[PDB]
């Protein structure tokens, strides 16, 4: 599914995002706007073999498994087939250990090149 | 940080071109890096991959067993060895490398490129 952006900004606060390792939830919601355009299903091919999967682009070389990226590590310890659904849980858990890593959420390239340090809480205005 | 791609040319099929990638401003020997593509109305195609100080290397399944990476640490120097060429290697070839990994989005950073011509 496409989420509509209040709607994902709803969905990520029940999920504990908002604030998590200080990242407000402007934010994630942001990073999933320029990410996969709210869209659950949306799978990119990258330029190292690896692909990123769902709603927040989650890479098959460091974070999941999809079975043919080189040199991945699975530290998520998921198949990536598992973060395409209208669930975003498995989504959110997985975000969760990623920016607990050094790269904050730098490790979002969408998000550290169009939202960070920008009016990110926009994302979440006019939201219930 | 630089990376600077040469010298691509016209190259006969069965032929062989060796590919360079002159890198600069940042920790070389190391390094994550890789080549990716660009054939003519096709999006970037990864191609080659080189990791960490083991340099553990890793090919696309299109040039396994033709292609080699390789790394000159005293030039801090990236190669691509591109032999048994066919028609459909014909491409603009980019040495790549990660900006802050770990990341998503693959290799985010690449030169200006070099054109592979292949008739």
């Amino acid at each position: 599914k496409v989420f509509g952006r209040c709607e994902l900004a709803a969905a990520m606060k029940r999920h504990g995002l908002d604030n998590y390792r200080g990242y407000s939830l402007g934010n994630w919601v942001c990073a999933a706007k320029f990410e996969s355009n709210f869209n659950t299903q949306a799978t990119n091919r990258n330029t190292d073999g690896s692909t990123d999967y769902g709603i927040l682009q989650i890479n098959s070389r460091w974070w999941c498994n999809d079975g043919r990226t080189p040199g991945s590590r699975n530290l998520c310890n998921i198949p990536c087939s598992a973060l395409l659904s209208s669930d975003i849980t498995a989504s959110v858990n997985c975000a969760k250990k990623i920016v607990s890593d050094g790269n904050g959420m730098n490790a979002w390239v969408a998000w550290r090149n169009r939202c960070k340090g920008t009016d990110v809480q926009a994302w979440i205005r006019g939201c219930r | 940080v630089q990376l600077l791609e040469s010298g691509g040319g016209l190259v006969q099929p069965g032929g062989s071109l060796r590919l360079s990638c002159a890198a600069s401003g940042f920790r070389f020997d190391a390094e994550d890096m890789g080549w990716v593509r660009q054939a003519p109305g096709k999006g970037l195609e990864w191609v080659s991959s080189i990791y960490g100080p083991s340099g553990s290397t890793y090919y696309a399944d299109s040039v396994k067993g033709r292609f080699t990476i390789s790394r000159d640490n005293s030039k801090n120097t990236l190669y691509l060895q591109m032999n048994s060429l066919r028609a459909e290697d014909t491409a603009v070839y980019y040495c790549a490398k990660y900006t802050s990994p770990p990341q998503n989005h693959g290799f985010d950073y690449w030169g200006q490129g070099t054109l592979v011509t292949v008739s």
